[PDB]
DNA sequence: TGTATGCAAATAAGG
DNA sequence: ACCTTATTTGCATAC
């Protein structure tokens, strides 16, 4: 049950949002900080870029547009008018040790994940997810 | 062979708009 | 300098 | 709890 009119609404709003962002003097990175400080909806420059270029899914774009439009209408209306975990950086040295563990055994037990996280001074959950994503990558690249 | 290593948005609004434009002109 | 994007961390949803 | 498949999302960096 696809709606052509919804795609048009998104195309139009994408074009006019970029237009009006620029006219207000905001970079893509500026929009993303304004939405965090003001509304709690922190968003990266990457995500604003994808939204303006329509390079998000239809569902993701639909969910962001009202959050973007609210920001824009406020920023243009000045006549006296919980949060995602930060993306953990994994340095090349750590990645290489995890890769070696993965080649040894691509599915460490929970006890083994604990040992690894302690060895590398990491949180158990980050190591757990690293192995999940690495197993997924192995399926993706050998499809 | 250069294989894409990471995850991608499989179907974008951009592509859906091109695809509606392919079906209308039909 | 801003913007676009490769790689992947983090999250969503089911079993 | 914690894997799976699925998808959102942002570092880091190339233009």
């Amino acid at each position: 049950g696809d709606e052509p009119s919804d795609l048009e609404e998104l195309e139009k709003f994408a074009k006019t949002f970029k237009q009006r962002r620029i006219k207000l003097g905001f970079t893509q990175g500026d929009v993303g900080l304004a939405m965090g400080k003001l509304y709690g909806n922190d968003f990266s420059q990457t995500t604003i870029s994808r939204f303006e270029a329509l390079n998000l899914s239809f569902k993701n774009m639909c969910k962001l547009k009202p959050l973007l439009e609210k920001w824009l209408n406020d920023a243009e209306s000045s006549p006296s008018d919980r949060k995602r975990k930060k993306r953990t950086s994994i340095e090349t040295n750590i990645r290489l040790t995890l890769e070696k563990r993965f080649q040894d055994n691509p599915k460490p037990s929970s006890e083994e994940i604990s040992m690894i996280a302690e060895q590398l001074s990491m949180e158990k959950e980050v190591v757990r997810v690293w192995f999940c994503n690495r197993r997924q990558k192995e399926k993706r690249i050998n499809c | 062979p250069k294989v894409y290593q990471g995850v991608r948005v499989k179907i974008t609004v951009k592509e859906l708009l091109q695809q509606r434009r392919a079906h209308q002109a039909a």
